[PDB]
Protein backbone atom coordinates (compact mmCIF):
# COMPACT_ATOMS: atom_id res chain seq x y z
CA UNK A 1 0.00 0.00 0.00
CA UNK A 2 1.31 2.95 -1.04
CA UNK A 3 1.21 6.64 0.83
CA UNK A 4 3.15 8.18 -2.18
CA UNK A 5 2.24 5.67 -4.78
CA UNK A 6 5.21 4.66 -5.27
CA UNK A 7 6.40 4.86 -1.55
CA UNK A 8 5.59 0.84 -1.36
CA UNK A 9 7.66 -1.21 1.33
CA UNK A 10 9.24 -3.37 -1.56
CA UNK A 11 10.53 -0.12 -3.12
CA UNK A 12 11.58 1.66 0.36
CA UNK A 13 13.56 -1.81 1.59
CA UNK A 14 15.18 -1.70 -2.03
CA UNK A 15 15.73 1.69 -1.79
CA UNK A 16 17.83 1.21 1.67
CA UNK A 17 19.56 -1.01 0.08
CA UNK A 18 20.37 0.83 -2.90
CA UNK A 19 21.61 3.61 -0.50
CA UNK A 20 24.33 1.80 0.83
CA UNK A 21 28.04 2.46 -0.44
CA UNK A 22 29.67 -0.80 1.19
CA UNK A 23 28.73 -4.30 -0.64
CA UNK A 24 28.44 -5.83 2.90
CA UNK A 25 25.98 -3.12 4.11
CA UNK A 26 24.15 -3.63 0.91
CA UNK A 27 24.03 -7.43 0.72
CA UNK A 28 22.11 -7.64 3.77
CA UNK A 29 19.37 -5.27 3.16
CA UNK A 30 19.27 -6.72 -0.23
CA UNK A 31 18.92 -10.19 0.66
CA UNK A 32 16.19 -9.65 3.32
CA UNK A 33 14.15 -7.62 0.57
CA UNK A 34 14.85 -11.02 -1.65
CA UNK A 35 12.90 -13.24 0.82
CA UNK A 36 9.94 -11.23 1.48
CA UNK A 37 8.42 -12.45 -2.20
CA UNK A 38 9.03 -15.69 -1.00
CA UNK A 39 7.16 -15.73 1.58
CA UNK A 40 3.95 -13.91 0.33
CA UNK A 41 3.77 -15.61 -2.60
CA UNK A 42 4.24 -19.34 -1.22
CA UNK A 43 2.70 -18.62 1.71
CA UNK A 44 1.14 -20.84 3.51
CA UNK A 45 1.22 -23.73 1.42
CA UNK A 46 4.05 -26.60 1.55
CA UNK A 47 4.82 -26.75 -2.05
CA UNK A 48 5.97 -23.49 -2.84
CA UNK A 49 8.40 -20.38 -3.02
CA UNK A 50 8.05 -19.86 1.02
CA UNK A 51 9.99 -22.82 1.43
CA UNK A 52 13.65 -22.64 0.76
CA UNK A 53 13.73 -26.82 -0.13
CA UNK A 54 10.67 -26.25 -2.80
CA UNK A 55 11.07 -22.66 -3.70
CA UNK A 56 13.43 -23.65 -6.85
CA UNK A 57 10.94 -25.88 -8.33
CA UNK A 58 8.50 -22.68 -8.96
CA UNK A 59 9.12 -21.16 -12.63
CA UNK A 60 8.21 -17.85 -10.94
CA UNK A 61 11.30 -18.22 -8.90
CA UNK A 62 13.29 -17.71 -12.21
CA UNK A 63 11.80 -14.47 -12.52
CA UNK A 64 11.75 -13.36 -9.13
CA UNK A 65 15.65 -13.93 -9.18
CA UNK A 66 16.30 -12.23 -12.34
CA UNK A 67 14.95 -9.23 -11.12
CA UNK A 68 17.10 -10.10 -7.81
CA UNK A 69 20.12 -9.89 -9.97
CA UNK B 1 -7.27 25.75 9.23
CA UNK B 2 -10.89 25.50 9.61
CA UNK B 3 -11.47 25.73 6.12
CA UNK B 4 -8.73 23.83 5.08
CA UNK B 5 -10.11 20.72 7.51
CA UNK B 6 -13.43 21.23 5.24
CA UNK B 7 -11.41 21.05 2.26
CA UNK B 8 -9.59 17.66 3.66
CA UNK B 9 -13.36 16.19 4.20
CA UNK B 10 -14.21 17.09 0.66
CA UNK B 11 -11.91 15.14 -0.66
CA UNK B 12 -12.14 12.74 1.38
CA UNK B 13 -15.55 12.47 0.59
CA UNK B 14 -14.23 11.80 -3.09
CA UNK B 15 -12.30 8.61 -1.64
CA UNK B 16 -15.52 7.49 -0.55
CA UNK B 17 -16.77 8.35 -4.24
CA UNK B 18 -19.30 9.98 -2.22
CA UNK B 19 -20.08 13.33 -4.12
CA UNK B 20 -17.72 16.23 -3.32
CA UNK B 21 -19.70 19.38 -4.22
CA UNK B 22 -23.28 17.90 -3.11
CA UNK B 23 -25.18 18.24 -0.01
CA UNK B 24 -28.56 16.51 0.03
CA UNK B 25 -29.11 18.24 3.65
CA UNK B 26 -30.35 21.71 4.32
CA UNK B 27 -31.38 21.88 1.20
CA UNK B 28 -33.41 25.24 1.65
CA UNK B 29 -30.36 26.91 3.57
CA UNK B 30 -28.21 26.55 1.21
CA UNK B 31 -29.42 28.03 -1.85
CA UNK B 32 -30.30 31.07 0.02
CA UNK B 33 -28.18 33.97 -0.30
CA UNK B 34 -25.38 34.26 2.49
CA UNK B 35 -25.93 38.50 3.72
CA UNK B 36 -23.93 40.46 3.58
CA UNK B 37 -21.71 38.84 0.88
CA UNK B 38 -25.18 39.45 -0.94
CA UNK B 39 -25.39 43.46 -0.34
CA UNK B 40 -22.92 46.30 -2.38
CA UNK B 41 -21.13 46.74 1.17
CA UNK B 42 -19.18 44.15 -0.17
CA UNK B 43 -17.28 45.45 -2.76
CA UNK B 44 -15.74 41.97 -3.58
CA UNK B 45 -18.03 40.94 -6.45
CA UNK B 46 -16.40 37.27 -6.33
CA UNK B 47 -17.82 37.03 -3.17
CA UNK B 48 -21.31 38.62 -3.93
CA UNK B 49 -21.53 35.39 -7.26
CA UNK B 50 -20.78 33.29 -4.50
CA UNK B 51 -23.33 33.90 -1.85
CA UNK B 52 -24.74 31.03 -2.39
CA UNK B 53 -23.53 28.33 -0.23
CA UNK B 54 -24.06 25.63 -2.81
CA UNK B 55 -21.27 27.31 -5.06
CA UNK B 56 -19.29 27.51 -1.88
CA UNK B 57 -18.39 24.11 -2.27
CA UNK B 58 -15.89 24.08 -4.93
CA UNK B 59 -13.53 26.62 -3.42
CA UNK B 60 -11.09 26.07 -6.20
CA UNK B 61 -11.66 27.89 -9.32
CA UNK B 62 -14.19 29.61 -7.69
CA UNK B 63 -12.04 31.06 -4.96
CA UNK B 64 -8.97 30.53 -6.82
CA UNK B 65 -7.29 29.76 -3.49
CA UNK B 66 -5.43 26.07 -2.65
CA UNK B 67 -4.00 24.39 -0.09
CA UNK B 68 -0.52 23.45 0.01
CA UNK B 69 -1.42 20.17 1.59
CA UNK B 70 -4.88 18.51 2.59
CA UNK B 71 -3.48 16.06 4.89
CA UNK B 72 -4.48 16.07 8.74
CA UNK B 73 -1.82 14.74 11.20
CA UNK B 74 0.26 14.28 8.42
CA UNK B 75 -2.05 11.42 7.42
CA UNK B 76 -2.48 11.10 3.51
CA UNK B 77 -6.11 11.16 2.64
CA UNK B 78 -5.77 7.27 1.91
CA UNK B 79 -3.96 7.21 5.57
CA UNK B 80 -6.84 9.23 7.33
CA UNK B 81 -9.86 6.97 5.66
CA UNK B 82 -7.94 3.60 6.60
CA UNK B 83 -7.43 5.62 10.21
CA UNK B 84 -11.11 6.19 9.89
CA UNK B 85 -12.24 2.64 9.46
CA UNK B 86 -9.97 1.46 12.56
CA UNK B 87 -11.99 3.44 14.85
CA UNK B 88 -15.15 2.17 13.41
CA UNK B 89 -13.98 -1.58 15.28
CA UNK B 90 -14.80 -1.07 18.01
CA UNK B 91 -18.08 -0.87 19.32
CA UNK B 92 -18.66 3.25 20.65
CA UNK B 93 -21.26 4.64 23.00
CA UNK B 94 -21.89 8.39 22.61
CA UNK B 95 -23.74 10.91 24.47
CA UNK B 96 -25.81 13.54 22.26
CA UNK B 97 -26.22 16.65 23.29
CA UNK B 98 -28.94 18.76 21.88
CA UNK B 99 -27.78 22.06 21.57
CA UNK B 100 -30.15 25.17 21.55
CA UNK B 101 -27.32 27.20 22.13
CA UNK B 102 -28.50 30.46 23.24
CA UNK B 103 -27.18 33.44 25.01
CA UNK B 104 -23.36 34.26 25.45
CA UNK B 105 -20.55 31.73 24.69
CA UNK B 106 -20.14 29.29 27.79
CA UNK B 107 -18.26 26.24 28.44
CA UNK B 108 -19.81 23.14 29.27
CA UNK B 109 -18.04 20.12 31.30
CA UNK B 110 -20.09 16.86 31.78
CA UNK B 111 -18.93 13.17 32.79
CA UNK B 112 -21.17 10.44 34.06
CA UNK B 113 -21.57 9.63 37.17
CA UNK B 114 -21.92 6.13 38.50
CA UNK B 115 -24.20 5.06 41.45
CA UNK B 116 -21.60 3.70 43.15
CA UNK B 117 -18.71 3.79 44.75
CA UNK B 118 -16.70 1.06 47.02
CA UNK B 119 -14.28 -0.79 43.92
CA UNK B 120 -16.01 1.79 41.35
CA UNK B 121 -14.13 4.66 40.38
CA UNK B 122 -16.29 7.68 42.03
CA UNK B 123 -17.12 10.51 39.37
CA UNK B 124 -14.29 10.64 36.69
CA UNK B 125 -15.59 14.22 35.76
CA UNK B 126 -14.14 14.18 32.87
CA UNK B 127 -16.39 12.95 30.11
CA UNK B 128 -15.33 15.46 28.02
CA UNK B 129 -15.93 19.11 27.16
CA UNK B 130 -17.35 21.38 24.39
CA UNK B 131 -17.82 24.74 24.13
CA UNK B 132 -20.28 26.98 22.33
CA UNK B 133 -19.20 30.60 20.78
CA UNK B 134 -22.27 33.05 21.23
CA UNK B 135 -23.22 36.19 21.74
CA UNK B 136 -26.39 38.14 22.47
CA UNK B 137 -26.07 39.63 19.04
CA UNK B 138 -26.37 36.25 17.32
CA UNK B 139 -29.81 35.12 16.00
CA UNK B 140 -31.42 32.26 17.68
CA UNK B 141 -30.17 28.89 16.06
CA UNK B 142 -30.60 25.25 16.78
CA UNK B 143 -29.40 22.03 15.86
CA UNK B 144 -31.22 19.98 13.40
CA UNK B 145 -29.82 17.02 14.89
CA UNK B 146 -27.75 15.78 18.36
CA UNK B 147 -24.05 16.58 18.86
CA UNK B 148 -22.18 13.58 19.39
CA UNK B 149 -19.21 12.50 21.76
CA UNK B 150 -17.48 9.61 22.30
CA UNK B 151 -17.76 8.53 26.07
CA UNK B 152 -16.68 5.06 25.26
CA UNK B 153 -13.04 5.42 26.81
CA UNK B 154 -14.05 7.01 29.82
CA UNK B 155 -16.94 4.79 30.33
CA UNK B 156 -14.17 2.13 29.85
CA UNK B 157 -12.11 2.94 31.89
CA UNK B 158 -14.53 3.28 34.79
CA UNK B 159 -15.50 0.01 34.15
CA UNK B 160 -19.15 0.44 32.80
CA UNK B 161 -20.77 -1.53 30.69
CA UNK B 162 -23.41 0.38 27.97
CA UNK B 163 -25.79 -1.38 29.86
CA UNK B 164 -24.53 -0.36 33.22
CA UNK B 165 -26.81 2.15 34.97
CA UNK B 166 -25.33 5.71 35.20
CA UNK B 167 -26.17 9.12 35.39
CA UNK B 168 -24.72 11.88 33.17
CA UNK B 169 -23.94 15.48 35.03
CA UNK B 170 -23.26 18.63 32.91
CA UNK B 171 -22.26 22.03 33.93
CA UNK B 172 -22.40 24.90 32.18
CA UNK B 173 -20.45 27.67 32.57
CA UNK B 174 -20.03 31.17 31.11
CA UNK B 175 -16.97 32.83 30.05
CA UNK B 176 -17.71 35.26 32.89
CA UNK B 177 -18.03 32.29 35.18
CA UNK B 178 -21.10 32.37 36.18
CA UNK B 179 -23.40 28.96 36.46
CA UNK B 180 -26.27 28.99 34.36
CA UNK B 181 -28.96 27.18 35.00
CA UNK B 182 -28.64 23.40 33.81
CA UNK B 183 -32.11 22.70 34.55
CA UNK B 184 -33.41 24.21 31.15
CA UNK B 185 -31.43 22.41 28.75
CA UNK B 186 -32.47 19.11 27.98
CA UNK B 187 -31.03 15.90 29.49
CA UNK B 188 -28.38 14.11 26.98
CA UNK B 189 -29.25 11.11 25.49
CA UNK B 190 -26.95 8.16 25.31
CA UNK B 191 -26.55 6.31 22.14
CA UNK B 192 -24.51 2.75 21.44
CA UNK B 193 -23.34 2.46 18.43
CA UNK B 194 -22.03 -0.38 17.05
CA UNK B 195 -20.46 -2.23 13.91
CA UNK B 196 -22.82 -4.35 11.25
CA UNK B 197 -21.62 -7.36 13.49
CA UNK B 198 -24.09 -6.68 15.99
CA UNK B 199 -24.46 -9.56 19.35
CA UNK B 200 -27.50 -11.85 19.47
CA UNK B 201 -29.79 -12.20 22.01
CA UNK B 202 -29.13 -14.12 25.22
CA UNK B 203 -33.16 -14.29 25.68
CA UNK B 204 -35.42 -15.26 22.79
CA UNK B 205 -34.48 -16.93 19.68
CA UNK B 206 -33.91 -14.47 16.78
CA UNK B 207 -33.58 -17.77 13.80
CA UNK B 208 -36.67 -19.48 12.90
Amino acid sequence: DPERGSESFFYRQVLLALEQTDFCQFEVQFEITHNAIHSWTGGLTPYGMSTLEYTTYDPLFWLHHANTD
Amino acid sequence: TTDRIWAIWQDLQRFRKRPYREANCAIQLMHTPLQPFDKSDNNDEATKTHATPHDGFEYQNSFGYAYDNLELNHYSIPQLDHMLQERKRHDRVFAGFLLHNIGTSADGHVFVCLPTGEHTKDCSHEAGMFSILGGQTEMSFVFDRLYKLDITKALKKNGVHLQGDFDLEIEITAVNGSHLDSHVIHSPTILFEAGTDSAHTDDGHTEP
